[PDB]
RNA sequence: UACGGUGCUGAAGCAACAAAUGCCCUGCUUCCAGGAAAAGCCUCUAAGCAUCAGGUAACAUCAAAUCGUACCCCAAACCG
RNA sequence: CGAAGGUGUGCUGUGAGGCAUGCUGGAGGUAUCAGAAGUGCGAAUGCUGACAUAAGUAACGAUAAAGCGGGUGAAAAGCCCGCUCGCCGGAAGACCAAGGGUUCCUGUCCAACGUUAAUCGGGGCAGGGUGAGUCGACCCCUAAGGCGAGGCCGAAAGGCGUAGUCGAUGGGAAACAGGUUAAUAUUCCUGUACUUGGUGUUACUGCGAAGGGGGGACGGAGAAGGCUAUGUUGGCCGGGCG
RNA sequence: AGGACCGAACCGACUAAUGUUGAAAAAUUAGCGGAUGACUUGUGGCUGGGGGUGAAAGGCCAAUCAAACCGGGAGAUAGCU
RNA sequence: UAAGGUGAUAUGAACCGUUAUAACCGGCGAUUUCCGAAUGGGGAAACCCAGUGUGUUUCGACACACUAUCAUUAACUGAAUCCAUAGGUUAAUGAGGCGAACCGGGGGAACUGAAACAUCUAAGUACCCCGAGGAAAAGAAAUCAACCGAGAUUCCCCCAGUAGCGGCGAGCGAACGGGGAGCAGCCCAGAGCCUGAAUCAGUGUGUGUGUUAGUGGAAGCGUCUGGAAAGGCGCGCGAUACAGGGUGACAGCCCCGUACACAAAAAUGCACAUGCUGUGAGCUCGAUGAGUAGGGCGGGACACGUGGUAUCCUGUCUGAAUAUGGGGGGACCAUCCUCCAAGGCUAAAUACUCCUGACUGACCGAUAGUGAACCAGUACCGUGAGGGAAAGGCGAAAAGAAC
């Protein structure tokens, strides 16, 4: 989330984000991409959450 | 329903003058 | 290029005008000669390409003064 | 990591659609839609980490699209890469 | 905007007739129910869209052909929203109901 | 018979090039023209 | 076998002779017009280096990327 | 309770035209007087656009002939399959460059597109499909030439060119043959290798250059020899006796 | 040996015919000439308009050439139609 | 800002949020691939390759940052030659290129007109280039006037088609002066005297106002014709708002707006508040810009073509005085008047419009208007540079016609 991510410290978000992308977005991105569940709505989010994580931490200058 | 049409302007002359 | 480097005279241009008044562009070029002037305050040769109005200036105003200039004025010492 | 998760992002989707990849799935190997990114090595290290299928070379090949739909403005597909995964002993698992 | 609504509708064919206003649409349209009625010729096609009948579909009417129901009156007497409670709060102005 | 138009991508590119009209004021004015003119086929090269 | 064809199987599989504008041959011969270059290659040392490092050989091991590659190609995909 | 415009009529004015009005039409138009104009069209081989005309005429793109019988389909002279017949065969075949840029293959569909018909197709629409250490291009190396730090010239723009660095059409390391995809192929697979590079392990040992030398490294024509692809023949093996 | 001869390829175009609103904005057919060179061609490269190039014709320089093409001066000017 | 959305052709699917952090809109920030000035090197635009560091390293490999050039400065080294430069290396800065037009400078025609055509003209235009700014340049008299005086520059309207020049042909064409628009003057060439003191500039920090989000924002019903009322008819009402558009026909009161009244997290424009930073003032007394001005030679600019032709610019060759002096007042001398060059800067008035907003039009309404209302600088056409179209509208509502 927004402020969720914002109150998390540098070290934290770093190991969380490999996850977000890989094997919390990767699983979606393959399944969907071949049609198994048309839970199409799930991509939009997550993507726009893995963005967030990469915004922060760097822009916090290691906070 | 495409269209393409040009205009032509090239010569049909080949025949040569009479009595110079 | 064809600049005096004492005053930096560029070639002016203008029309000839003949004994029947026939204008035609023709270029008024300064004299220009490469002359090895003797600093005497570094005691070396500073071959500069300068005109022959130009040369008179260098001798009259003094060596280390046109050499002051040029370098202060943006063209190669 | 041996190389970034940026290049553990190449795989975006499975392609195994039809022949020569069904034929070559029964027979041996898997095939999968791989980005456009252009390498072999980071792909070889991709189907390993991600998944756990054992491989030994990758065959890489640009897919150059074709012209398509609409006479109201004639279009052509975006290009990508197909890669034959080239399973080593991954064909059993 | 002052219209998720108790309308009585200005335009004829519909004039004293009521309904909810389901949704307000971007293109200056709304959906009023029971009075935007069109006899939409549903064509039947496989994998849903199964029934073949000229169905009835509330189409979508304009939002300036709406007139608003009031509690005590069929007509409207316009809506001011100008009362601050930490936001614009509506009211039929000229008795300011708080509606 | 031998016609006008025999292409050769090698020559075209190195005689009507973007990167061959990129080093002289005049071969710069060209770019300037077909862009504020909006013309956007360019040199016709991949 | 669905009648598009696919599987299962498999004998002999040699010799002589003729050869090519092809290869040996960018040779050879000869002739006057006198017939690329640079690198890789091999080798010698210079500054330098000193149980080093490099070099050479073997072995073990690993790597060798990227694009083109379809199809047409004396033409109905090229140019008119 | 029907404007303009369109399309018919009557009446009217000297005329340009106007007025009334029926039909069409579904909305705007405007007495009068005055003001201003992109202000009146048959002609400019005018211009644009529409549609005639010659005319159902000419032609239907090779004097390399097709014919039958099935098949599908609604429809078969032309397509698919099959059987004959004919044509090219230093090509009208095969591989590949250049160039093209999916035109390939598969499934469907026939409006438009093929100078016909069209079930068909290089058409439309869907889909599928191009796989390399060794092939080639990148790449290493350079050629003619180009660009060109420094530089010298030149009003300027710029011009030339050095050291450089690019630039193939040349030169540089190396994979072949089967088998396989609806369609790929020296690339995948299979069989059997080869090449180069890194690192490490080991041994041994004077190694080391924008450096020196050599080698790379070469013409044309002609003349054989030697050789093989390959072909002819026979032998062998298999099948056949009309 | 030969800018040798005869002649495919290849290149080139001497004759005629057919075309000449074509099959085609220069080709086709039957003949023809040259043919290891003053050859020919692929690839790439190089010369720019008052200039190139030219075994030379005012030929050729993108189907255009006694001064290319395109933009601009420019609505040139035309006592002319 | 907000109860509804997930830009568009284009639907639809899956979902999200429901007045309070969705969704929408702005400010600021982040990210901003690769090409392109493109800049680590190279290169067929959107590609290829590399050096050096900082790492990581599962030891395999793989990242990230920097590395252009040129100008200036600083440091470091440092030849021919002891020396020293020269050069080279490095670092810190600044620049480069892209624009439409306007502007200044540099360069600079021809057609044409003269009924030809060469001087002249066209025109110092067009056009190329360079340079820069929001305006620019120009500018505080070696400027005029006329025997009185005026007082920087600019721009506008005059003067005046005058004066004058002119193959005295065509044509070119001012000034002086006048009225206005709009107006500020200052340094350096040097010693002081007090010694940031004005004054700007740049850094602040604030106060005000403006803009970039926006918000609120008024007053009608009945009835008749009609597919539908916003038309007609009848009866009302609001007005700092009857500007306009939209809504099923022509609506002030139906909606969006509208005047009016409000409204800013931030970021900036503009004034002003005042700190610092640098700038240099304010009084004394000095200073008053030499290879220059003239002049000879040749051109150009001045309305002015050397012509009686000053004057200014200056390529060539000389070459003067130094304020008891010098320049100019259109041949030239004299007199008289008036001013001090060869050092330098400067606001405004004014010109222009790619672009932005708002509005307006006796401007257009689809062969018009831009080429271009519609996926247009597109499709096409050409090797290229370049050239360059067509194609708007069903309806009130898709209800786009089940069967």
């Amino acid at each position: 989330m927004k402020a969720k991510e914002l109150r998390e410290k540098s070290v934290e978000e770093l190991n969380t984000e490999l996850l977000n992308l890989l094997r919390e977005q990767f699983n979606l991105r393959m399944q969907a991409a071949s049609g198994q569940l048309q839970q199409s709505h799930l991509l939009k989010q997550v993507r726009r959450d893995v963005a967030r994580v990469k915004t922060l931490l760097n822009e916090k200058a290691g906070a | 329903a495409a269209a393409a049409a040009a205009a032509a302007a090239a010569a049909a002359a080949a025949a040569a003058a009479a009595a110079a | 290029s064809r600049v005096c480097q004492v005053t930096g005279k560029r070639p002016v241009t203008g029309n000839n005008r003949s004994h029947a008044l026939n204008a035609t562009k023709r270029r008024f070029l300064p004299n220009l000669h490469s002359h090895r002037f003797w600093v005497e305050s570094e005691k070396r040769f500073v071959t500069l390409r300068v005109s022959a109005k130009g040369m008179r200036v260098i001798d009259k105003k003094g060596i280390d003064t046109v050499l002051a200039e040029l370098r202060a004025r943006g063209e190669k010492y | 990591m041996i190389r970034e998760e940026r290049l553990l992002k190449v795989l975006r989707a499975p392609h195994v659609s039809e022949k020569a990849s069904t034929a070559m799935e029964k027979s041996n190997t898997i095939v999968l839609k791989v980005a456009k990114d252009a390498t072999k090595a980071e792909i070889k290290a991709a189907v390993q980490k991600l998944f756990e299928v054992e491989v030994e070379v990758v065959n890489t090949l640009v897919v150059k699209g074709k012209v398509k739909r609409h006479g109201q403005r004639i279009g052509r597909r975006s290009d990508w890469k197909k890669a034959y995964v080239t399973l080593k002993e991954g064909q059993n698992l | 905007a002052k219209i998720r609504d108790e309308v009585i509708v200005l335009t004829g064919k519909d004039k004293g007739k009521r309904g909810k206003v389901k949704n307000v649409l971007s293109s200056g349209k709304v959906i009023v129910e029971g009075i935007n009625l069109v006899k939409k010729h549903q064509k039947p096609v496989p994998a849903l869209n199964q029934p073949g009948g000229i169905v009835e579909k509330e189409a979508a009417i304009q939002v300036s052909n709406v007139a608003i129901f009031n509690a005590a009156t069929g007509k409207a007497d316009r809506v001011g929203f100008r009362f601050e409670d930490g936001k614009k709060v509506r009211f039929f102005k000229s008795n300011s109901e708080t509606i | 018979m031998k016609r006008t138009f025999q292409p050769s991508v090698l020559k075209r590119n190195r005689s009507h090039g973007f990167r061959a009209r990129m080093a002289t004021k005049n071969g710069r004015q060209v770019l300037a023209r077909r862009r504020a003119k909006g013309r956007a086929r360019l040199t016709v090269s991949k």
